[PDB]
């Protein structure tokens, strides 16, 4: 009669590493490193993302003609841009504090596209119809941004603007505008009166005076001039004012928004599909709960810590050594 | 899936009773059986625990000495015994599945109870 | 022992045996479950103690903010180097600790048998015992359970030790 | 183990949404909280395990989340079949389970 | 005769967790996590903090009329602000590089209020008695900042201002000033009889020209214009020159300071007491030698690292089980 | 050894003395002092090695520096996660290693006693040793000191062993 | 007859520490901490550094007369400066985005100086043979920067400048320029006509207009004015346009570049020698395979992390305890 | 066991040897080779598992970027303290496991021989085994090699046991 003291073995081929020995085969192991993903972009925290497709963020927030078909959700957890994201701005220029604006419109708890200054009421003394350019035609028609309008002289007259907005909404309001920089003085006079123009924009916290910078620029698109873009947040109950005698591009639409916990922007060509996850990566949604992954490290959400290892496995069995 | 309980038992105050529950589509040796008492003023009272692997048990702290349990693979039943009872112990005594008991638990499903039984009642009112 | 048992249907540890009533692996279910509970607590401590927070990794910078972009990259690279080194080192150390734990568990069952049999069996040297007693299924079942009434068996063990 | 169901009674019509808050005295890991439904005349059925995971075979109407000492069960629509009683379950490392008292559900 | 070996047990209630077991009982344990504090703010590194009580950094350093009651410390380790520290830039405007100023002033080894441009002799050609406003009156009367003088026209004229200072101190001198931006051109002409005006300020490192931006802003504290604030550090041996034709708010006082690279700014309503500590948190001074704390993520000084753990007792003792 | 003792107030480790002359508890002062100095050193190493520096954690930023404020938050969160995860795994590992140390540093003394008393006493296996020879008031000091004197007792002990 | 089991011991004095015991002597140990270095600066990744022993980066890149003795190379991995290297800009002023330029010049794979606007051809109506101040004389000759040329009037005339450049290379080109800020209007008229001068510079991404700031500054290096320095990267195929009516310092040479990798600048007086290293520390190259070093916190390249410790010896042998 | 030897340089572990044909120390090279390979593996894992990327530490900041410079300093100090604390605990803990590993290997060799000699040699307790029977160089080499033909010597060993 024999009594043998030993341990279980199986046909498992999963191995683990130790400080004293590598490639140790074990009967069971638990993988701490996720190397698989959904391959799809999905909802984060139960809320769908805002997918811009071919449009850039500047394009969407400015209402670029190529973004007319892009429906805006009342809320989103993050923004998705494609690898060919283009048609952001059209009249070329420097979008001021663009990265900060992209950071602010990351995760938004509420987002309503609100009309701040109706086209046919707010500017009875200026022409809101001829403000178009060939930089962004719509079906070749020479169009312009949908959220902003470019005012020009009516009858060789450009009276001073004193339009303001009282922000009677209960949420912060994002107001966008820009400054036009004609190629030469002749274009400043052709487009606007009061060639020695100025623009003033401000709120209780923010105020700044702008001047046109008239000079011939390198050609971009087909117009040797520039359009600088600005934005500001208006606190609930605060008043935002716009004053100008010349090169002011005024908002027509503005966005009333309540911001959520900080999120970010995913650059990816992967299509968007319906799923429910807690962290979304540009390469695809992560479905795991493990502490580490080897998936591309600019993820958004409650994601595990990126590790460059090809495998992380903890042993939970015994040496699988038959004999 | 769906554990089997049958034949309600009626006895007398001051006498022992025996309860049973049979496994459904399982191997029996990958889980335990836990009982929950249903009564007008208790709601759900965790009574009993057993593991069909080790034979170990945590009884219940306030009832130790009044309940004895042992497994029997041949007929697949919990085979509960209850003795030294009064009359306040009348309850449904539902049967449920407990811990995985045999593999590393990486899924919270193996702590939560599921696949409750049919709820054969015991009445001790005579 | 020479190696593990590929023919055992369950458990991690056991008492493979052969006697006049047959043979089998007789898995050790109580010590296996104790090992499972402690290893389960270990893996859940490694996984659940990661207090992952909701945050966004990656920031957009302009062409005149290169030092900040390089600072962000420096932070991401430093955290990646710390988490890669600590995660990989933790895995190697924890696996050495886990396999040493399991080997000590087998040693613990062997030591249990040595204390229970009390020279009623001899050691072969590869984790096995050769019984002096003709030890049937009840005898071995009692040994597996941890109960062994040494003084009634010791008379036969003494005679068999005299015989060798 | 201390489990308290704060609202006592929830009386809401079908088509609305409601929550059940289960407070624990001891902060625990999320892995040990489960939510159950008890329709009178039948046996309890599992609704949620691990404080967030969906039970096998249940519609998306039932959800929940929680952490620490405060866990919430969220019921959407509140169909006639939902007007029963709910129990909060807690496990504490050792093989010890408890249930709360639940709340009354009324139209 | 029987001898036994065993191990110590006692009536300990302190428990520990392990990777293999949870809630184990230990005869003695050393708590590595500090969860207690004094509940009072105290001296850091033997030097008392500057306690502002009610004042903001802008208020104290500019000399807000409601901030005159604070003492002037020769040195401080850190600065304490209250949650009600709204007494700041009383005349609305953009304080330029305000966060940088707060960082620079967070820890000073030697600090002195020095009169840089004597009130009765440095501006004989300008009116230094007016310039009081309703934005921050004192005792119901119009007043202005203690450390700044808002110069206005002497009477029908604003003579050219050109005033330099040579830094004869052995330490760096922090010099503050501001620029006034009237609401309208009538306000500019009333205060400064110069119409178009400019301000120039410079040192051997700093050189900048400012231009008034005249425009109507939202009304804040009954004011329609704005006043921007500027500052610079003059190295010992260097000089600062203030050249202006109007719209310049000139310093009266400047601060001589020897800067450190230590503490930060604590915003807290906790009272100040006398203690010898090395670490200060908004909730109180910390007296500990332990490696970890769970008291507050915002820490000043040589303190333990903040963790989210609620229990880190080290099982320095023996397993305590009855027998 | 079923568990610890509450009679043995002074010293973590020690022995139970009992004979026909008296009884009581006493410390093994050499092993207790060695364990105390090593554990105190372990604690001093855990605390002393923190490179605490005079810092100012937490920076305030303007509303137009949101990306930088988020970078500061990212750094604080990364350091918080690193310190929390490593502190919790460090404490859990040190607690397991310390408790295993204490069990090793009592079992090894039990084995030391076995090595000192190889044939004049029968070990029971629960920490108790049944002596066959008469114990005087110096047997306990001999056990604590070691160098157990076999010739002093010799055949007397086996004379009782031969009874069974 | 007799056997006894034991272990190797020797006379080594290498000592290791443990958590349970300190100063434990062992027969063998391996160092994990590198505490030695070459004491010499060497080539990083096989390509030599650019060493500016006397010149600052502003000095070298601007062509300061004292920099003619520096070597020229098509590539380098890092920039070396010394404790006596303070010869930077010679005409005092604020070099705009200087730190970003220093970060971008740290590693270039194809650096060549190219004459962008030939001095004797591109500006036939301006005086290119003046523009010398003796702030940085060459052998006392009263000279100016060699990479930029300072244009002044041609003799009571300053025709408008409209010089542009098309980047016809496949690499990015760095174009430098500066703007002069004379002390007073007498100097504006002495060097330039068109007192109300403007400077405009732009590319397809960059467009900025500048105006002179005419004011008296503290006297620095015998100058009462300032010169600000600007730069831009012109992508392949892009057009950079310089327009000015005065106060413009124009490039003569421009630098074609291809940025290769992140790198940095070492400030050190250590001599440069020809050794193949993996990183460079200010105190000397560290030739090592170990994970940690205690030499300097700010290294350049792939080498150990800085640890504030004196000993990290990992034991390999047994306790060195002879009888 | 109770101290080291300076009489041998061929390996870490070995035996004392005095016999009919001479004396002199020699190592057991299989165990020694296994220990060196495992310790080398540990060392190679500590060094190779450190991740390194080509980056740069240290950034140039202006006098109006003090908050950013202090953020960079905060990052450098955080990473410095994290690496120092983890490196120091790693070294202290690895030195502890390494020294205990070496002691375990010595005990493993001690048991390796003890389980072969059984009752045919006197156990002294200081690591020395004094054989009851005579053993020439061949006997000693067979023991050191790892196989001992116990049945051929037990008669002499038991006869010598009876006289002692
Ligand atoms: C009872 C007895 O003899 N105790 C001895 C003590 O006398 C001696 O001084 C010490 C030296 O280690 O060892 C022990
Ligand atoms: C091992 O063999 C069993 C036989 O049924 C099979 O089910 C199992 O999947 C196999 N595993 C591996 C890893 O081959
Ligand atoms: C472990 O397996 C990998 C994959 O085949 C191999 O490259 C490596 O050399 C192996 N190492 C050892 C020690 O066997
Ligand atoms: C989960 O996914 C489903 C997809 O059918 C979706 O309807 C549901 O809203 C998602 N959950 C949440 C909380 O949004
Ligand atoms: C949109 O972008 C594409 C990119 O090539 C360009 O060709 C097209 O003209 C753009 N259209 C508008 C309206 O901006
Ligand atoms: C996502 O994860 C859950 C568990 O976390 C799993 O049940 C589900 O199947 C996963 N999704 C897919 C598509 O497999
Ligand atoms: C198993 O051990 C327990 C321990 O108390 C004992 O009560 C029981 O009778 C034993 N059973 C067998 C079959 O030996
Ligand atoms: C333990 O009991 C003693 C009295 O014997 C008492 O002084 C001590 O405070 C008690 N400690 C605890 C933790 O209960
Ligand atoms: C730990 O166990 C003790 C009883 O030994 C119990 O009183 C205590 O509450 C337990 N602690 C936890 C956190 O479960
Ligand atoms: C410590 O506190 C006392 C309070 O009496 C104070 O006088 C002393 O100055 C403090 N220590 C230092 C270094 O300031
Ligand atoms: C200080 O702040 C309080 C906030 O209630 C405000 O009422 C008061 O006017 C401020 N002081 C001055 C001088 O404006
Ligand atoms: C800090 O605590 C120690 C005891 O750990 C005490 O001696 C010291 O006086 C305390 N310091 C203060 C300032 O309270
Ligand atoms: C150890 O002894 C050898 C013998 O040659 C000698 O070379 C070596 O230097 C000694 N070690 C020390 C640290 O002196
Ligand atoms: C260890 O040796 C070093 C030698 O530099 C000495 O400074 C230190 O105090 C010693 N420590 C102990 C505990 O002997
Ligand atoms: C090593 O140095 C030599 C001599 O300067 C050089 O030719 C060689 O290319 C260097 N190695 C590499 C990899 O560049
Ligand atoms: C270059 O060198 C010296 C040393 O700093 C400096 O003072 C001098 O002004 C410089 N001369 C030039 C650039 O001509
Ligand atoms: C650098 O170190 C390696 C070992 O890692 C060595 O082989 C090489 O020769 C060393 N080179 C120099 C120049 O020290
Ligand atoms: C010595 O060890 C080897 C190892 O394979 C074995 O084959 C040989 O038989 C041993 N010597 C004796 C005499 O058994």
């Amino acid at each position: 009669d024999t009594l043998c003291i030993g341990y279980h073995a199986n046909n498992s081929t999963d191995t683990v590493d130790t400080v004293l020995e590598k490639n140790v085969t074990v009967t069971h192991s638990v993988n701490l490193l996720e190397d698989k993903h959904n391959g799809k972009l999905c909802k984060l925290r139960g809320v769908a993302p805002l997918h811009l497709g071919k449009c850039n963020i500047a394009g969407w927030i400015l209402g670029n003609p190529e973004c007319e078909s892009l429906s805006t959700a009342s809320s989103w957890s993050y923004i998705v841009e494609t690898s060919n994201s283009d048609n952001g701005t059209c009249y070329p220029g420097d979008f001021i504090n663009y990265e900060e604006l992209r950071e602010q419109l990351s995760s938004v708890s509420s987002f309503e596209r609100f009309e701040i200054f109706p086209k046919t009421s707010s500017w009875p003394n200026h022409d809101s119809n001829k403000g178009v350019t060939a930089a962004c035609p719509h079906a070749g028609a020479k169009s312009f941004y949908k959220n902003l309008i470019w005012l020009v002289k009516k009858g060789n007259s450009y009276p001073k603007l004193n339009q303001s907005y009282i922000n009677d909404k209960g949420k912060e309001v994002l107001v966008l505008w820009g400054i036009h920089h004609p190629s030469t003085t002749a274009d400043q006079q052709s487009l606007y009166q009061n060639a020695d123009a100025y623009v003033f924009v401000g709120t209780s916290r923010y105020s700044k005076k702008f001047k046109p910078e008239i000079a011939t620029r390198p050609k971009v698109r087909d117009q040797e001039g520039r359009m600088n873009y600005y934005w500001t947040l208006v606190e609930p109950g605060d008043k935002i004012t716009f004053e100008a005698t010349g090169n002011l591009v005024v908002p027509r639409y503005a966005f009333t928004m309540e911001r959520n916990a900080g999120s970010g922007i995913i650059i990816s060509d992967t299509p968007v599909h319906d799923c429910n996850t807690t962290c979304q990566t540009p390469e695809g949604a992560i479905n795991t709960s493990l502490p580490f992954q080897n998936i591309h490290p600019i993820t958004i959400g409650k994601c595990p810590k990126y590790v460059k290892s090809t495998k992380l496995r903890l042993a939970t069995g015994l040496r699988n050594v038959p004999s | 899936v769906q554990l089997v309980q049958s034949a309600p038992e009626v006895k007398r105050p001051g006498a022992s009773v025996r309860l049973s529950c049979k496994a459904s589509g399982y191997t029996f040796n990958t889980y335990g059986i836990i009982w929950v008492r249903q009564a007008p003023g208790q709601g759900l009272e965790w009574m009993g625990w057993i593991s069909a692997y080790t034979g170990n048990t945590n009884y219940a702290q306030k009832v130790q000495g009044r309940v004895t349990m042992t497994t029997d693979i041949t007929t697949s039943t919990a085979y509960l015994e209850l003795r030294g009872l009064r009359s306040d112990d009348t309850a449904v005594y539902y049967c449920a599945r407990g811990l995985l008991q045999g593999a590393v638990i990486l899924d919270s499903y193996h702590y939560a109870l599921d696949f409750w039984g049919q709820g054969t009642t015991v009445t001790v009112s005579s | 022992i020479e190696g593990g048992w590929t023919g055992m249907v369950d458990g991690w540890y056991g008492y493979h045996h052969q006697n006049e009533q047959g043979s089998g692996y007789a898995a050790d279910l109580k010590s296996t479950q104790n090992a499972i509970d402690k290893i389960t607590n270990k893996v859940n401590s490694v996984i659940e103690k990661m207090n992952t927070q909701f945050t966004a990794v990656g920031k957009e910078f302009n062409h005149l903010e290169k030092r900040i972009e390089n600072l962000n990259k420096k932070v991401d690279d430093g955290f990646l180097d710390i988490w890669t080194y600590n995660a990989e080192l933790l895995v190697l150390l924890e696996n050495e600790r886990t396999l040493d734990y399991h080997d000590s568990n087998v040693k613990n069952l062997y030591e249990k048998v040595r204390n229970q049999l009390k020279n009623n069996a001899k050691e072969i040297g590869n984790g096995c015992f050769e019984f002096y007693h003709k030890c049937d299924n009840t005898c071995m079942e009692s040994v597996k359970n941890g109960t062994y009434d040494y003084p009634k068996y010791s008379e036969e063990a003494k005679l068999n030790r005299e015989k060798i | 183990i201390v489990l308290t169901q704060s609202p006592g009674t929830l009386s809401l019509s079908p088509g609305e949404r409601a929550t059940l808050s289960c407070r624990a005295s001891q902060s625990v890991t999320n892995r040990f909280i489960a939510w159950y439904q008890h329709k009178p005349g039948q046996s309890p059925r599992l609704l949620i395990y691990g404080a967030s995971s969906r039970a096998t075979g249940i519609p998306d109407r039932f959800s929940g989340r929680g952490s620490g000492t405060d866990f919430t069960l969220t019921i959407s629509r509140l169909e006639p079949e939902d007007f029963a009683v709910y129990y909060c379950q807690q496990y504490d490392t050792s093989p010890r389970w408890t249930f709360g008292q639940g709340t009354k559900l009324e139209i």
